[PDB]
RNA sequence: GCACGGAGGCGAAGAACCAUGGAUUUCCGAAUGAGAAUCUCUAACAAUUGCUUCGCGCAAUGAGGAACCCCGAGAACUGAAACAUCUCAGUAUCGGGAGGAACAGAAAACGCAAUGUGAUGUCGUUAGUAACCGCGAGUGAACGCGAUACAGCCCAAACC
RNA sequence: AUACAGGGUGACAACCCCGUACUCGAGACCAGUACGACGUGCGGUAGUGCCAGAGUAGCGGGGGUUGGAUAUCCCUCGCGA
RNA sequence: GCUUUACUGCAGGCUGUCGCUGAG
C-alpha cells in the first residue's frame, strides 16, 4: 500500500493546489521575515530528504535558504570591450540558484558537509531550498554503514568543488553519453567548454 | 611651487613601518594594512599570479 | 490547521486518550504516521488520532480525506506528546490509529459518534 | 619623535649589527661587513 | 622560566652610585618591573631594597638602579662577586 | 663533566633542586665577573655550567620532578 | 659549525659524528580574552558551527604548501593583412576550496543496426575526419579499434 | 679482476686511499593491499496493476557555451506529465 | 583624447506583457 510519504510527495507536485498552496502562502511571510540561513528542526520535504539521504539521526542538519531570483547581478565594463562583451542585463551565472543556496548554507556550517537539497518553493523574488548538512565528526554518523563515507578527509567542502548532487547534474555530468563531450571528466580537464 | 626639489622637504610624514606579521616595512601605520603580506586586511597572506611570468 | 476543519473539546479529547490508552493494553494500536496510513488504506483502522501541533502540516494533511473516504473515523488532538504518551510512546507522536479496540470498544465507538456528530 | 619599546629595541640591535668583523675572526678564517649602515648616508626601516 | 638579574652592570658611573649613594646597578631582563628587580635582589644578596630606577637602554636590555637601606653597604655586596 | 648523568638521577628530587639553584648562583658570579672585565676567567666551566644545568632540568622532567 | 686566532675546555664514566625516539621550544604570526608596527591591558577555543551532562563540557573550521586538481569570475594586445560576428581564448588575470594525488565511475549508455559492445580515467589511433564559420580567417569532436589498469556496490520505498 | 665505474693522492694510478664487482643487512613504499579465515546467505518457479527519487521528464521566452549543425552542455524567466 | 542626425552595440529612462497575484 502507498507509504504516509507518498502522499507528502504527492502534494509537492502542484504545489500551488490544494493544501499546500495555502501552506505556503502561509509560510512564505514568516519565511520573508526570516534570515538568509536558518537551522529548521524538521525537513518541509520529509520524503524527499529521507529519499535524498535524511535521517532522524544525531550529527545530521537541515536549513532553509534564501538566494534572489534572476540572471547575474553584474556590474557594467570600466574600460574597453568589443559590443559582444558589452553584456550586463543577458548575463546570468553557470552555476543555477540551488547551487548558491548549498553553498551559502555550507558555510553557515563550518563544520558541517553537504549531503544534498531540494527546493521548497518560491515568490516573486526569492527561492527557498532546504539543505541536508552532516556532522562528519560525529560518531553515530562514523558509525553509520550509509553515511560514513561523507567523513572521510577526500570529500572536505564538498559543494565548493561541485561534488554535491546539483553540483554535478549542473556539471553536465548527467549523461554518460553523447553530450558530455566536453564534461566528463571534469570540465577544467576538458579545457572548459561545456 | 616646484614639484620638484622644493616640495620633498614636507615629506616628514610616517606611513609605511615594520611589519608585524612578515618583516617587511610595508605595515601602513595610518592604513593599519600591510601592501606586502596584506596584515590587517586577510587572513590569508597577500600573494598573486603576476607577481611571476605567466608560466612559471 | 490546514487540516483541521472542527474543534474537539477539552473534554472530549481527554476520553478519546483514555480510550487511547486502554486500547493498547487490551487491545491494538498502530504509532506512527505511516503506519497509520496503511491502516486506514488496509481498512484494519477503527479509530485514528492526529495531532494539531505538527509541523511541517504536510506530514498529516492527508489523514482527513483519506479517512472520510475510507469510512474511517478521526479525532484531533491538541498536543502531539500526549498522543505520544497516550499510545505508550516515550517520544510524541503525529498520528495513531486504534486498530481494534479493547475494553473500550463500546467508549470508543461513541467517541466516533460524537464527533460525527461535532460535525 | 616617540618611540616604542619594540622600536627601541631594533634600533638597538642595528647598532650592534653595526660593529666590525671582529680581529681575530680575520685570523681564524685566514682573511668585510657588508651589513655597514652609516645614520647620514643610509636609512633604517620602520 | 627567565631569570629577573642578568648579572652586574660595573661601570664608572656605577661605581660612583655605588660609593656615594649606596646604589647597584644591574642588567636585568626588560620584562621584569621595579617590583621584580626589588624582591630578586634582596633575596640574592640578603639586603633590603629602598628604591629601584629602571632604564630601557640602546643596548636591548633594561638597565636597574637600586638603592640599599644606610643598613646595607653596596660597596661590600658588590665586593664579594 | 664534573657532574654526570648518572649522579643526578642518583639525587632526591630535593638534591637536585639544591643542586640547580647552586649551579645558577655559580654561573651568575660568573657572569658577574665577567662583567666586571675580570680575566680570573676559565671559558670552559661557565659553558659547563649552562650545560650542567640543563642537564639537571631534563632529569626533573624526566623523573616527574 | 661555516672559521685555519688567542685563551681555555670536553673525550676510555667511550666524546665528536650518524640514525631513531624524547625534552625544551621566548615574542609576533590562522593568531583565537582585549587592544598593539613583534609590545600592553584585566581569566579567555575570538568568530561560526555540531553534539550537548545546555558548562566551551566534548569536538570541528580558519592558515601554509613547488606545481599538479576541482568549482566559480573572465579580458585585451593579436589574427582576419581595416574591422563589428569570428580569432587570440575559456587563454592572462581574479574569487572559493580538496588530496597525495585530484576529478570521473558501474548506462533512462553505445547505435561498426547488430544473433553486436558492456563502469571510469589515461595513452595510441580514429582525424585535421564528422561538425561549425562575415561558409572568410579560422575552429574541431565522438562511436569504434589497439593498449594501460581493472571491481563492483549502498540507500529511498514496498513488507516489518 | 664476478672488481679496467667515478673520485682522491705534490704530474698520465685496476693493484697508495675512497670506492667499484660479489655477497649480506636495514628502513620506506607497495599495503591494512593480496592471500587466508569468521559471520551473512546466493539463486529459481507460479501468483500478485504492493513499491521503485517532480517544479523533475517535457514545452515555451531570452542568453551563454560547444564541433554539436534542427542534432552540444548550461543559466535565467514562464508553463508542466 | 574629443564630437556628432558616421557604423555597430551598451547602460539608463519611458511603455506593453508574464510571474509574485488574492475575493466579488
Ligand atoms: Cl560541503
Ligand atoms: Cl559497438
Ligand atoms: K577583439
Ligand atoms: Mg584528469
Ligand atoms: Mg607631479
Ligand atoms: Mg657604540
Ligand atoms: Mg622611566
Ligand atoms: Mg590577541
Ligand atoms: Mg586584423
Ligand atoms: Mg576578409
Ligand atoms: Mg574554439
Ligand atoms: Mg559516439
Ligand atoms: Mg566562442
Ligand atoms: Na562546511
Ligand atoms: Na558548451
Ligand atoms: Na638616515
Ligand atoms: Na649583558
Ligand atoms: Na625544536
Ligand atoms: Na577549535
Ligand atoms: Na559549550
Ligand atoms: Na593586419
Ligand atoms: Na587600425
Ligand atoms: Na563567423
Ligand atoms: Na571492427
Ligand atoms: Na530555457
Ligand atoms: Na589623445
Amino acid at each position: 500500500a502507498r507509504s504516509a510519504y507518498s502522499y507528502i510527495r504527492e502534494a509537492w507536485k502542484r504545489p500551488k493546489e490544494g493544501q499546500i498552496a495555502e501552506l505556503m502562502w502561509h509560510r512564505m511571510q514568516e519565511w520573508r521575515n526570516e534570515p538568509a540561513v536558518v537551522r529548521i528542526e524538521r525537513p518541509t520535504r520529509l520524503d524527499r530528504a529521507r529519499s535524498l539521504g535524511y535521517k532522524a539521526k544525531q550529527g545530521i542538519i537541515v536549513v532553509r535558504v534564501a538566494i534572489r531570483k534572476g540572471s547575474s547581478r553584474r556590474t557594467r565594463f570600466n574600460k574597453g570591450r568589443r559590443s559582444k562583451r558589452m553584456m550586463v542585463n543577458r548575463i546570468t551565472r553557470k552555476k543555477n540558484i540551488q547551487r548558491i543556496a548549498e553553498e551559502r548554507a555550507n558555510r553557515k556550517f563550518p563544520n558541517l558537509r553537504v549531503l544534498n537539497s531540494y527546493s521548497v518553493g518560491e515568490d516573486g523574488r526569492h527561492k527557498w531550498h532546504e539543505v541536508i548538512l552532516i556532522d562528519p565528526d560525529h560518531p553515530a554518523i562514523k558509525s553509520d554503514d550509509q553515511l560514513s563515507w561523507i567523513s572521510r578527509t577526500r570529500h572536505r567542502l564538498r559543494t565548493f568543488r561541485g561534488l554535491t548532487s546539483a553540483g554535478r547534474r549542473c556539471r553536465g555530468l548527467r549523461g554518460q553519453g553523447k553530450g558530455s563531450e566536453k564534461v566528463r571528466p571534469s570540465l577544467r580537464v576538458n579545457g572548459a567548454k561545456a | 611651487t616646484g614639484a620638484g626639489t622644493p616640495s620633498q622637504g614636507k615629506k616628514n610624514t610616517t606611513t609605511h613601518t615594520k611589519c608585524r606579521r612578515c618583516g617587511e616595512k610595508s605595515y601602513h601605520t595610518k592604513k593599519k594594512v600591510c601592501s606586502s603580506c596584506g596584515f590587517g586586511k586577510s587572513a590569508k597572506r597577500r600573494d598573486y599570479e603576476w607577481q611571476s611570468k605567466a608560466g612559471e | 490547521p490546514v487540516y483541521v476543519d472542527f474543534d474537539v473539546p477539552a473534554d472530549l479529547e481527554d476520553d478519546a486518550l483514555e480510550a487511547l490508552e486502554v486500547a493498547r493494553d487490551t487491545g491494538a494500536v498502530k504509532k506512527g504516521t505511516n503506519e497509520t496510513t496503511k491502516s486506514i488504506e488496509r481498512g484494519s483502522a477503527e479509530l485514528v488520532f492526529v495531532a494539531e501541533d505538527v509541523q511541517p502540516e504536510e506530514i498529516v494533511m492527508h489523514i482527513p480525506e483519506l479517512a472520510d473516504e475510507k469510512g474511517v473515523p478521526f479525532i484531533f488532538v491538541e498536543q502531539q506528546d500526549d498522543l505520544g504518551h497516550a499510545a505508550g510512546l516515550e517520544v510524541g507522536s503525529a498520528a495513531a490509529a486504534v486498530t481494534d479496540a479493547g475494553a473500550a470498544a463500546t467508549v470508543l465507538e461513541e467517541i466516533a459518534d460524537k464527533v460525527e456528530e461535532l460535525r | 619623535g616617540k618611540k616604542s619599546k619594540a622600536t627601541k629595541k631594533r634600533l638597538a640591535k642595528l647598532d650592534n649589527q653595526n660593529s666590525r668583523v671582529p680581529a681575530w675572526v680575520m685570523l681564524k678564517t685566514d682573511e668585510r661587513n657588508h651589513k655597514r649602515r652609516h645614520w647620514r648616508r643610509n636609512d633604517t626601516d620602520e | 622560566s627567565w631569570d629577573v638579574i642578568k648579572h652586574p652592570h660595573v661601570t664608572e658611573k656605577a661605581m660612583n652610585d655605588m660609593d656615594f649613594q649606596n646604589k647597584l646597578q644591574f642588567a636585568v631582563d626588560d620584562r621584569a618591573s621595579k617590583g621584580e628587580v626589588a624582591d630578586a635582589v634582596e633575596e640574592q644578596y640578603d639586603v633590603t631594597v629602598e628604591q629601584v630606577n629602571t632604564q630601557n637602554t640602546m643596548d636591548g636590555e633594561k638597565k636597574a638602579v637600586v638603592r640599599l637601606s644606610e643598613d646595607d653597604d653596596a660597596q661590600e655586596v658588590a665586593s664579594r662577586i | 663533566t664534573v657532574l654526570h648523568v648518572q649522579e643526578i638521577r642518583d639525587m632526591t628530587p630535593a638534591e637536585r633542586e639544591a643542586e640547580l639553584d647552586d649551579l645558577k648562583t655559580e654561573l651568575l658570579n660568573a657572569r658577574a665577573v665577567q662583567a666586571a672585565g675580570g680575566a680570573p676567567e676559565n671559558p670552559g666551566r661557565i659553558k659547563e655550567l649552562r650545560k650542567a644545568i640543563a642537564r639537571i632540568k631534563t632529569i626533573q622532567g624526566e623523573e616527574g620532578d
